[PDB]
RNA sequence: UGGCGGUAGCGU
DNA sequence: GGAAGATCGAAAAAAGCACGCTACCGCCCGCGTGGTGGTG
DNA sequence: CACCACCACGCGGGCGGTAGCGTGCTTTTTTCGATCTTCC
């Protein structure tokens, strides 16, 4: 009955959309990995998302409608395969929450290999789409 | 005659039909339809008869 | 004033004039209702080839 | 051709609107984004 | 060194 | 002797709406992030 | 010399919003679901 959707939030307001969604009793997830990247000085903990303007949400449409999510501040729209928003089961976000250092694990090793931010979130959507095809 | 033509037979069906007319494409939900009906004419923030 | 340019599209796009100008040329040629035509063009339904 | 859609000077440091240029810029942006997405082996939803 | 929009007016 | 053909009424979409001229103003990204320069 | 302020700027597009917006014309064409008909 509960549905996991993916939100292409507005550019530059990821944290604002996060707090606004958390205010509406909606479980929101932003994958977090620092990769120990190098800031202007030296290597530190940058703590940047997979790639910006991307969020995961869990909400039953019966209690809270998708129009409310669309009107939430900081978020632009969903991603809809065909004509309806993509359905996402719990396996992907279980794997994402558990592993925060199989095939998904090899995906994570890929993420740690390239650090190209667009590519990190790109392989993230690749893995989630692979699971969606499996489902 | 209008009632005979009318396909709806309950308050929920009428609310769902109203929501479908107002917002085509969106999934008609009980809470969404009720909120839209309440805010259409019975809310001071959206309706104001001077 | 006379030299033209061109853009190489990554994916094909339907011409709006030959699709939306009633009667639809693409729909008439394919013997298919227009609703299927622009629900397939805009990525909402699959069509068998 | 550019002369048929000129970018006239406003004599104040800025230029005209040139809606044709804006639409061409949007089309070029979409085409370049789609090309980059295809070169990245994107999943079906994103390319769609 | 141009376009768009709004406003008012003139002759029909 | 019940589904294609014909009808058909309503809903939607597209096209059009005189000519010439004068004067004025308002406007012609964006935004909100980040790279980079200045600095206590 | 890592922290604030100024200008490139980048992709972004409907905006701002925790949603709608629309509200005094006429004619022609499409079309689409609903209804009646008739014969294979």
């Amino acid at each position: 009955m509960q549905s996991w959707y993916l939100l292409y939030c507005k550019r530059g307001q990821l944290q604002r959309a996060q707090e606004h969604l958390e205010r509406q009793a909606v479980n929101c997830l932003a994958p977090m990995i620092t990769l120990e990247k190098i800031v202007r000085g030296k290597r530190t903990a940058v703590s940047e998302p997979l790639c910006p303007n991307y969020l995961f949400v869990e909400f039953d449409p019966e209690v809270i409608h998708t129009t409310t999510i669309n009107a939430t501040r900081g978020v632009s729209h969903f991603v809809r395969f065909g004509a309806s928003p993509a359905i996402v089961p719990s396996a992907v976000i279980h794997q994402l929450s558990v592993y925060k250092p199989e095939g998904a694990f090899e995906g994570f090793q890929a993420i740690f290999t390239e650090p190209d931010g667009e590519a990190r979130c790109m392989l993230l959507l690749n893995l989630i789409n692979k699971e969606i095809k499996h489902s | 005659e209008t009632l005979r033509v009318d396909p709806t037979n309950d308050r929920l069906s009428a609310l769902v039909e109203i929501y479908r007319m107002m917002r085509p494409g969106e999934p008609p939900t009980r809470e969404a339809a009720e909120s839209l009906f309440e805010n259409l004419f019975f809310s001071e923030d959206r309706y104001d008869l001077s | 004033r006379e030299r033209m340019g061109h853009i190489e599209l990554a994916s094909p796009t339907a011409h709006i004039w030959f699709l939306k100008s009633l009667p639809s040329r693409i729909g008439l040629l394919l013997d298919m209702p227009l609703r299927d035509i622009e629900r397939v063009l805009y990525f909402e339904s699959y069509v068998v080839i | 051709p550019p002369d048929l859609r000129p970018l006239v000077p406003l004599d104040g440091g800025r230029f005209a609107t040139s809606d044709l240029n804006d639409l061409y810029r949007r089309v070029i942006n979409r085409n370049n984004r789609l090309k980059r997405l295809l070169d990245l082996a994107a999943p079906d939803i994103i390319v769609r």
